[PDB]
This record gives structure tokens, C-alpha cells and sequence, in this order.
RNA sequence: AAGAACCUUACCUGGUCUUGACAUCCACGGAAGUUUUCAGAGAUGAGAAUGUGCCUUCGGGAACCGUGAGACAGGUGCUGC
RNA sequence: CCGGCCGGGAACUCAAAGGAGACUGCCAGUGAUAAACUGGAGGAAGGUGGGGAUGACGUCAAGUCAUCAUGGCCCUUACGACCAGGGCUACACACGUGCUACAAUGGCGCAUACAAAGAGAAGCGACCUCGCGAGAGCAAGCGGACCUCAUAAAGUGCGUCGUAGUCCGGAUUGGAGUCUGCAACUCGACUCCAUGAAGUCGGAAUCGCUAGUAAUCGUGGAUCAGAAUGCCACGGUGAAUAC
RNA sequence: AUGAGCACAAAA
């Protein structure tokens, strides 16, 4: 089940923890205007695999994209069955 | 897909947590993604010893829980060791430092988890099914509580088509909020196929 | 001296203080005229007071949170009734009658799902 | 001058902690301020109930988080000591701030 | 009072504070707040408390 | 639609480019970056420019200036 | 589908890898990790520089990495009749 | 110092905990001397007070092998795996669901009044300054009844337009940009300047709604770097009609 | 006005 998807999004966010935070937020420091440009010709030597942005949210039970929510960190359909089983706490039918 | 889960309805009005911690928006996703590695390890490790419930209470600085077993002897081993062991396990796979507390459950044929899972035992066992859920019945109900039901569906048999049969006794009214149901499901994986447990016990009302 | 009423609406709460004293009556710091004369629903304040078959012998002050125009005008009502039962309780007879004793339990439903408000589905095709 | 805060998922339990605060804290003898309730957070989740196209079909869920503030004004030393491991309980959240 | 200034890793004393007689290692420090995040865990919970600098001192 | 505060060109399609300038007339540069803004230093090349399946040929002169590379090459094909 | 710009990608053209992108077993080793050059559309392929510890009965523990072999891994391939 | 001012019983509102309260409980009639119904007193609410959750045994071999798990079959140096670009956004057409309109109960300018519900740390982001604007500047606060999103809008007075394809309508297009992100050609969202298609209330047919309902007006959340006319929730005004 | 034929193992 959807293995070398889940192993597509272990390995951007291994490669983008890496490559961002020491370099990225530098490059756009210099990007942005200081309150053509040598410093910018300079900084256009941006690779691609490192962006934050190529990460998808994937439910940590299934790996499924569509359909997920943040808080709970699973799919609706995991996070239904959980719910009814009882572990996540405080989750109750809003009968209201 | 008509029926509600038992659990999930009466969960606010009788039932408590599985799990009882409390965490903000960052923790959540993460805690409940521990409780899930913890608690598979635990039912992996220990499916031989047939657990009902494993109850998770987090301080938050260590992770603390209630695990339900019907004997207590194999889970301790010998002097605690198989507990210490597992302790040690589910503490360096939780990232955080573990207490493993184990309650004695009475009434083993009247908790729907061990109904349903030696349900399943016997179909991976090929004794038939309505044998099967008539023992199961029949001791809930000699044994206590007044309501009793179980459906076992799919591939009755070995047949090439699936049906749903179901036996019960007593009474278990499942639209009462007030009523002790504990609904608990396993799933049996035979050579044709799966065939799947659903099991009702209705202690009383609360 | 000072005669309370507590004044709901179903989104305002309009608590009413009345005294007795000149007619003109303030509403949030303001006057009534300041407040809805431009708007209607000034006589549906009024009629609490009408009941009575006077309006100059008393002083009313009012605050009042939430709701929209008419809201806030019909919670004001019903704390003018409550500060007039805090008056006097032979006035209750007539504002039985007029049926301003009571309080207007017609809320806002729900959105429901699948419907897009409380109770307009959507266009249905039978094919 | 501490004043303590404490929110969890149970309004039993966190009424449960807020009266070992108030009762440790009127033992030894302190002015504390009444228990107040801060208002509760509701956090509507809405999710599809079937795995393929059912749009209509669509579950309600909810998590309801009770914070409360015990409003300490008066320390005390036997106070101060004595509110290490006051509410013992992992459904309830203190905070501890000026 | 000397030695005011404190740092991840160091050790505090509030007179008024309950996380005086234990251990404490602060959590953040601001200037902009005039006062620094203290986080000791309260019965297993790790719990941040605001002190002025001049209201705790260290051992 | 850019910022102003940078145009965008591949850094390996502008050395590739600046190799082409100071090599003279030579074969079209193969480019699979639909994504650059070509240049003045790059007006009067003969670069090919990848859609899809194959790659077409572009002879870049004054009045593309601010356009992508990829306006120039078709990604369907209609009739 | 509660969010299709190469990225979520399953589909297409092309460049590539075959015990594998994701697991466990065997043997040979090297800590890991970090910086940088040449190409290439990148995947990758050649080089280098820095670091090289907690160990124990120096068994260079254990992770991680690379290499050779099978056991196998993988499948969003078909059948919801 | 108009900061609802600060000692503040805390009145009242508000917040959330324990309760009270409505049960045909009374009083006449009908019926059988029965359930029950019709009226009225009381009361905030009267007969299920309003809304919601709760969906029996089963039907359609209804839907999902693509959420997951799985029996069988199949590939297993190729139906597996990694990359760059392209596609899922195409377009002689036909249908469903919505949005904006066809104006005068309206459009446009100025001045003003009244909410509820939510979200916020790889975050919401004041104030002040600059820019016609979208926005941009080492700028406080707040993991929240305080800080931010955040300006509610229909309304209200004033003034203008006086039935035109119009000061109605905004599609389309050409220039100039801002944001986001490694990059907005394919294929983003807004701002500004200019243009101003169809559209004069809609054939056969057809949909929703019995009260805070429909219409109409805005607001927030999820997903999300960015992108709703979709979804989910929130309140303002507020009908007509059941012989 | 009409609607191909088969596709209901469900058992000691």
C-alpha cells in the first residue's frame, strides 16, 4: 500500500530539514529587498528537492493524501474509526 | 451502513476514554500516532494473552497504561519479567519513559473483545460458526449479563457467497443511551477468505 | 427606586433600568430618535408604556448587547415589561392580555448538512 | 501573586483539580479569588462518513476543551510548597503564571 | 541583584513561585517581556511560568 | 506577473547559453526549462525547446523578450 | 477530490536502476555526519576536503552507508458477481 | 486625559458547574364509567415547546479490491522503482449544480447604527510611514474572554442619474504590476488603466419551502506556500399562504 | 401500447 509514496515523502522532508534553515531562509533574506544585482545573480543557484512546499500531507496510518486533517494527523476514515473506538480524547458526536 | 458504533454514541454518556490525555494543537497528531505504535506493539506482543482494552492515561512527561488481560499470569511471566521487558520495549519505541499497569478483568466470557477473539480463534480452527456463537451466547448467558448478540459475516462455511447470520438472547436495546453496551469487533482470516465478528453484551443500566 | 428588567430577544440582551422621572428615555448613551427613530419598531418599545395609558411619569435607562435593529427593540420591550412587573403586579393582567409577558423563543436553526441553509435543499433531477 | 490556570477535556475532572487547588490553597490559610470559568473552546470537526461517494452522508464530531483559572493573589510559603502535584490527574493542564 | 541574567540550563529560585525547592530549568527568554519562561513539570507536565528578573534569583 | 525584484533563467540553460555566445553559430541547445525568461544575450540564438514528446526548434529574435521559452513550443495538438 | 503549476502523479514522451525506492536474514568493510568541483533536464556518475566518537571481553557495540548472492520486497494490476 | 475610568459589595450582563421548571399537573365538556381529544386558568414555554444525534428485520449481487485489510489470478532486469518536461485545465458540442445580471424597492458618492460563530506559533500579525491600489518597510501584542484576523453588510439620512443596452451588467481583450512559491508559458489569485459580448425576466418542462421558513445580506473555519462562486458553520432584515 | 432468455447454493 502506496509504499514508494511514503518513502517519496520521508525522503523530502529528511532532504528539506537538511537543506532548510541554514541555507533556504539566507537565500530568500537576500531575495527580499533590504529596507541587474550581483547578490542576486549570485543567489540564483537554488536546487529544487529541498522546498518545503513538495510536501503533501499523508495520513500516518494509511498514506492516504486526499481528505486529511491536521490536528488528528489521519485520514477522515481513520480518524472515524478511531473516534468510535475511542482514542482520541475528548471526541464526541456534536450532537448539537 | 446503518448502525452507529455503540462505543462512539454512548462515549460522552457512559463509556470513558481509551485514552485520557489532554495535549494542544502541536502534540495531537503525534500523541495519537504513540498511542497507535504503543498500542499495536502491545496487542502484537500480546495477542496469545488476549488483552481487551489497553487504556493510555499521559502525564505528559512519561506515558502510563491500564492494560485489561484475563490472565494476568502470562503478562507478568515470571517475577515481572516479561513486563519488564515489554516496559523497556514500549518505552524506547514511545520515545518516553513507561509505566505498565495491568488490571485483572473479570467476567471473561461477558467482555466482547475476548467473545469476539476466540469467535475468531475458532474459525481460524474451522469449528462451525453456529457452534461457535451458541457456546458464546449460551456461557454469556449462564455466565451474567442479560443481553447478548453475535453476527459473524462473511463466506459462512466456505461458501462462494457471503451471508450474515446472527444469534441473540435477552434483551440489548442499542438505541438507549442509558444501556451498558460494550461493542467490540475481530476479524477472523480463514484459507477462502475473512469472515468478520460483530459481538453485543449489555451489562445494565446506568 | 430603580425597577430592573432583564430583557432578552434571542440575540440581544437588553437590561432596562426604569425610574421615575421625565419621559425621554436613553438608549446606549443616546437617545431613542438618536438610536431607531430613523428606523421603525420606536412604538413596539413605546407599547409596554401605552399599556399603562402613561409615558412622561417615568425615566427609563437602557443597555442592550448583540442582536440587530429589531432585535434590540423587541429585548427592550421585554425588559420594560419585566421592570413594570418589578413596578407594580396589578399590571400584569393587561401585559398578560398583550402578551409581552413572554419571551421570544424563535432562535436561528442550524445549518444542516447536505441542505445549503436549515431547511432549503438543493434543485432535484429525477434522471 | 501566582495565579494558576488549568484546562482539560472533562469538566468533572478539571472541576475535580480546581477544588484540591481551592482546598490546599484554604488550609494553610490564603486569599484566593474564586474559581472562574474561562468560556470553552468548541472545535467542530465534519467529516465524510463512507469511504467512496456519499456527500450528503457526513459525520459531526466535536472536542470541547474546559479551561478554567483558580486566581491565586495571596503566596504563601506552605502554599507555594504545597502546590507540587496538586491536581494529579492527565486529563488537566496547569499552568502555573504571574 | 547580581547574577540576574539567566540562560538556558541554569538553575532558579522564586520566593513567591510554587517551582522553588526542585529543580528548574527555564523554558525562553525575552527581553521584549521584561521576564523569562520558567518550565518545570507540574505532577509529570512541563509547564512554563513568566517571572521578572528581578523577582527570581538563582541559588 | 513575475516580481520585479528577480527575472528567472536556469542557471545550466544559461551557461549553456553563454558556452553557445562564445562558441559562435553552432547546433540548437536542447533545453527541457519551459520555465526561463530568455534574455538579450540570448536574442539571435537557435535553441530547441522541449513539449512533451519531442523537442522544437526556436530562433529567438527582438520581439521575444520578456516570454517564457515555453510560448514557442506546443504542448497539444488540436486538428 | 476538506485545494491537478514539473512537486501531490495513477497517465504520456524520454534518460536510467534491477534482491531493488520501502522491510528482515548472510559476508566484506567503512563511524555517522558536513563543505565543495566537473558534467547532465535531473535522476545519477567521477573526484576531493572536514569529522571519525559512546564502547565493551580493541568482539571497531549499535544506528547509518556501500558492495555480491539468493530467500523475498513491490503492485493506485483484475475480480465489490 | 470621555480611558465604561477605580477601592470596588460585585449589582446587572456575561462565562460554565450544580439545580428548579412542563408531568394532560388542574378546571369544565365529549367518550365507556377507558385511552384520548377539545377549550381555558396558571406559567417563560402546553400537550412531541423548537432543533439535533439516534436509521429495526431486510431490499437493490446498489457503492468502494483506489482509504485499509484480504481469498484467488497475474507481472516479478518490468504491470516494480527514480528523474526532467507534458497531461489530468483540450473543445464542432449536449446535460446537471451554482454565481453575476437584465436595473429606479436600483446604480454611484459622502456620513453613520446594530451581531453571532470561529481561527492563530514554519502562526494571526496592531500602530506608524510609503504606494492611486493589491501591497511593502530590523514595528508591539497574543499559544489566547486581553493581542491579531476584523471593515460586518443589507439599513439609515443626504446628493445625483430619470428608462436608454443606460452612471444597469461585467464577460472579453491589450498594457502596468503585487503576493506566494525552486519556478506562475502550458496552468494561479488579486490590484490598476483602457475596451465594454450576450443579457429588456426567459419555449416545452421543472425545483425548494408551512416560521425566524423561503428570499436577501454579509462573517468565519477545514483543506492550503498560494488559490472557493464548492462544502461546513454563524448571525442581521424578514414575508405571503394552507378552504 | 411495450419491457429477450438465464442468473434465489441459502439443508439432516
Amino acid at each position: 500500500a502506496k509504499q514508494s509514496m511514503k518513502a517519496r515523502e520521508v525522503k523530502r522532508v529528511a532532504l528539506a530539514d537538511k537543506y532548510f534553515a541554514k541555507r533556504a531562509e539566507l537565500k530568500a533574506i537576500i531575495s527580499d529587498v533590504n529596507a541587474r544585482w550581483n547578490a542576486v545573480l549570485k543567489l540564483q543557484t537554488l536546487p529544487r528537492d529541498s522546498s518545503p512546499s513538495r510536501q503533501r500531507n499523508r495520513c500516518r496510518q494509511t498514506g492516504r493524501p486526499h481528505g486529511f486533517l491536521r490536528k488528528f494527523g489521519l485520514s477522515r476514515i481513520k480518524v472515524r474509526e478511531a473516534a468510535m473506538r475511542g482514542e482520541i480524547p475528548g471526541l464526541k458526536k456534536a450532537s448539537w | 451502513g446503518q448502525k452507529v458504533h455503540p462505543n462512539g454514541i454512548r462515549l460522552g454518556i457512559v463509556k470513558p476514554w481509551n485514552s485520557t490525555w489532554f495535549a494542544n494543537t502541536k502534540e495531537f497528531a503525534d500523541n495519537l500516532d504513540s498511542d497507535f505504535k504503543v498500542r499495536q506493539y502491545l496487542t502484537k506482543e500480546l495477542a496469545k494473552a488476549s488483552v481487551s482494552r489497553i487504556v493510555i492515561e499521559r502525564p505528559a512527561k512519561s506515558i502510563r497504561v491500564t492494560i485489561h488481560t484475563a490472565r494476568p499470569g502470562i503478562v507478568i511471566g515470571k517475577k515481572g519479567e516479561d513486563v519488564e521487558k515489554l516496559r523497556k520495549v514500549v518505552a524506547d519505541i514511545a520515545g518516553v519513559p513507561a509505566q505498565i499497569n495491568i488490571a485483572e478483568v473479570r467476567k471473561p466470557e461477558l467482555d466482547a473483545k475476548l467473545v469476539a477473539d476466540s469467535i475468531t480463534s475458532q474459525l481460524e480452527r474451522r469449528v462451525m460458526f453456529r457452534r461457535a456463537m451458541k457456546r458464546a451466547v449460551q456461557n454469556a448467558m449462564r455466565l451474567g449479563a442479560k443481553g447478548i448478540k453475535v453476527e459473524v459475516s462473511g463466506r459462512l462455511g466456505g461458501a462462494e457467497i457471503a451471508r450474515t447470520e446472527w444469534y441473540r438472547e435477552g434483551r440489548v436495546p442499542l438505541h438507549t443511551l442509558r444501556a451498558d453496551i460494550d461493542y467490540n469487533t475481530s476479524e477472523a482470516h480463514t484459507t477462502y477468505g475473512v469472515i468478520g465478528v460483530k459481538v453485543w453484551i449489555f451489562k445494565g443500566e446506568i | 427606586n430603580q425597577y430592573y428588567g432583564t430583557g432578552r430577544r434571542k440575540s440581544s440582551a437588553a437590561r432596562v433600568f426604569i425610574k421615575p422621572g421625565n419621559g425621554k428615555i436613553v438608549i446606549n448613551q443616546r437617545s431613542l430618535e438618536q438610536y431607531f427613530g430613523r428606523e421603525t419598531a420606536r412604538m413596539v418599545v413605546r407599547q409596554p408604556l401605552e399599556l399603562v395609558d402613561m409615558v412622561e411619569k417615568l425615566d427609563l435607562y437602557i443597555t442592550v448587547k448583540g442582536g440587530g435593529i429589531s432585535g434590540q427593540a423587541g429585548a427592550i420591550r421585554h425588559g420594560i415589561t419585566r421592570a413594570l412587573m418589578e413596578y407594580d403586579e396589578s399590571l400584569r393582567s393587561e401585559l398578560r392580555k398583550a402578551g409581552f409577558v413572554t419571551r421570544d423563543a424563535r432562535q436561528v436553526e442550524r445549518k444542516k448538512v447536505g441542505l445549503r441553509k436549515a431547511r432549503r435543499r438543493p434543485q432535484f433531477s429525477k434522471r | 501573586r501566582i495565579r494558576i490556570r488549568l484546562k482539560a477535556f472533562d469538566h468533572r475532572l478539571i472541576d475535580q483539580a480546581t477544588a484540591e487547588i481551592v482546598e490546599t490553597a484554604k488550609r494553610t490559610g490564603a486569599q484566593v479569588r474564586g474559581p472562574i470559568p474561562l468560556p470553552t473552546r468548541k472545535e467542530r470537526f465534519t467529516v465524510l462518513i463512507s469511504p467512496h461517494v456519499n456527500k450528503d452522508a457526513r459525520d459531526q464530531y466535536e472536542i470541547r476543551t474546559h479551561l478554567r483559572l483558580v486566581d491565586i493573589v495571596e503566596p504563601t510559603e506552605k502554599t507555594v510548597d504545597a502546590l507540587m502535584r496538586l491536581d494529579l490527574a492527565a486529563g488537566v493542564d496547569v499552568q502555573i503564571s504571574l | 541583584r547580581p547574577k540576574t541574567l539567566f540562560e538556558p540550563g541554569e538553575m532558579v529560585r522564586v520566593n513567591d513561585g510554587p517551582f522553588a525547592d526542585f529543580n528548574g530549568v527555564v523554558e525562553e527568554v525575552d527581553y521584549e517581556k521584561s521576564r523569562l519562561k520558567v518550565s518545570v513539570s507540574i505532577f509529570g507536565r512541563a509547564t512554563p511560568v513568566e517571572l521578572d528578573f528581578s523577582q527570581v534569583e538563582k541559588a | 506577473r513575475s516580481l520585479k525584484k528577480g527575472p528567472f533563467i536556469d542557471l545550466h540553460l544559461l551557461k549553456k547559453v553563454e558556452k553557445a555566445v562564445e562558441s559562435g553559430d553552432k547546433k540548437p541547445l536542447r533545453t527541457w526549462s519551459r520555465r526561463s525568461t530568455i534574455f538579450p544575450n540570448m536574442i539571435g540564438l537557435t535553441i530547441a525547446v522541449h513539449n512533451g514528446r519531442q523537442h522544437v526548434p526556436v530562433f529567438v529574435t527582438d520581439e521575444m523578450v520578456g516570454h517564457k521559452l515555453g510560448e514557442f513550443a506546443p504542448t497539444r495538438t488540436y486538428r
